[PDB]
């Protein structure tokens, strides 16, 4: 039952630091090579760092050179990786990876692999969301506008969870002011306008926002 | 660093299709290819490695091959499990690398949009900004053009748009595309357009509104 948990992503600003943790299980850690590979937004996996089973010989990306280090605690069945100077382009999921059993650990397939825990490397700072209504103008569509907050996630539901069907809450987009923006819509009965209310519900816990907007016909 | 180049970027299929990606290497990696499977908020999974050796309990209908520069990956009666998206790795020379991946969705009708275009709220041009919302509503396939027109003039550079995931249940997406204007080149302009083409169109839509005079 190999399990491989990453943990200790968050968001900071360039320069700062980061500590990931993986805790493994269901295997003899201390006998494994470990490594680190991440994933940025709309790219392709990068192999970042590895280390051996006894944590004597390390390796690094060129990109990450002298500004990561990896590290084990083998009596905790723990690998790490600390990051200081952070930049933006170390924004990504990183992942805890096994190297394969009998292959070379420099140059290895990886048969297990963790979740992935989130970096987020912005000098933006903390900041809640403004909601607007897209007011519907047989079937009529409406929403909220989320705009300008940060960092990820905010979560919308309408009519606290009782309206779901023909809900879309999409994806955040990133704003060139370094904010996050997302809408969510849905579609209704033309003829329920004025007999439902509907409210978007909106939380973005990190600046501790809660909004309720209610979106009428103009 | 060897590059690893994975094409198509995305396909579509049904329950019961061969499903066949392909992944090519800037220099020969002899056999030192894996394949793995990720699907979102999971952990990546190890299909096969050494170009064509199946992982332990994987299921038979997967296999891979190729050597040299050009590797395959074939689903043969691909399952619902299977919808996620792939990626080859070469281990052949030290820095591992990985192609950019692959999605594979699934297969339906072609279905066209429903288009709605919202007004920016009063409250929101209260602040001094103006943003215009067009909706695409529940269509097959993904592929979708969004065109906004400020009295018939074409916009470039001011909009942005995102993508839901493919419905559970009817298979379909849904994309929301957001026009971002200064208050005051809003208040210059009557005519607010989002012009959409896609497959399950004949001939383009226009969704409009008039800013004054409404």
């Amino acid at each position: 039952e190999v399990q491989l948990v990453e943990s200790g992503g968050g968001v900071v600003q360039p320069g700062r630091s980061l500590r990931l943790s993986c805790a493994a299980s269901g295997f003899t850690f201390s006998s494994y090579a470990m490594h680190w590979v991440r994933q940025a937004p709309g790219k392709g996996l990068e192999w970042v760092a590895l280390i051996s089973y006894d944590g004597r010989n390390k390796y690094y990306a060129d990109s990450v050179k002298g500004r990561f280090t990896i590290s084990r605690d083998n009596s905790k069945n723990t690998l790490y990786l600390q990051m200081n100077s952070l930049r933006a382009e170390d924004t990504a999921v990183y992942y805890c990876a096994r190297s394969y059993p009998h292959k070379r650990w420099l140059r290895p397939p990886f048969d297990y692999w963790g979740q992935g825990t989130l970096v987020t490397v912005s000098s933006a700072s903390t900041k809640g969301p403004s909601v607007f209504p897209l007011a519907p103008s047989g079937t009529a569509a409406l929403g909220c506008l989320v705009k300008d907050y940060f960092p990820e996630p905010v979560t919308v539901s309408w009519n606290s969870g009782a309206l779901t069907s023909g809900v879309h809450t999409f994806p955040a987009v990133l704003q060139s002011s370094g904010l996050y923006s997302l809408s969510s819509v849905v579609t209704v009965p033309s003829s329920s306008l004025g007999t439902q209310t509907y409210i978007c519900n909106v939380n973005h816990k990190p600046s501790n926002t809660k909004v309720d907007k209610k979106v009428e016909p103009k | 660093d060897i590059q690893m180049t994975q094409s198509p970027s995305t396909l579509s299929a049904s329950v019961g299709d061969r499903v066949t990606i392909t992944c090519r290497a800037s220099q020969s990696i002899s056999s030192w290819l894996a394949w793995y499977q990720q699907k979102p908020g999971k952990a990546p999974k190890l299909l096969i490695y050494d170009a064509s050796s199946l992982e332990s309990g994987v299921p038979s209908r997967f296999s891979g091959s190729g050597s040299g520069t050009e590797f395959t990956l074939t689903i043969s009666s691909l399952q619902p499990d299977d919808f996620a998206s792939y990626c080859c790795q070469q281990y052949n020379s030290y820095p591992v690398t990985f192609g950019q991946g692959t999605k594979v969705d699934i297969k339906r009708t072609v279905a066209a949009p429903s288009v709605f275009i919202f007004p920016p709220s009063d409250e929101q041009l209260k602040s001094g900004t103006a943003s215009v919302v067009c909706l695409l509503n529940n269509f097959y396939p993904r592929e979708a053009k969004v065109q906004w027109k400020v009295d018939n003039a074409l916009q470039s550079g001011n909009s942005q748009e995102s993508v839901t995931e493919q419905d559970s249940k009817d298979s379909t997406y849904s994309l929301s595309s957001t026009l971002t204007l200064s208050k005051a080149d809003y208040e210059k302009h009557k005519v607010y357009a989002c012009e959409v083409t896609h497959q399950g169109l004949s001939s383009p839509v226009t969704k409009s509104f008039n800013r004054g005079e409404c």
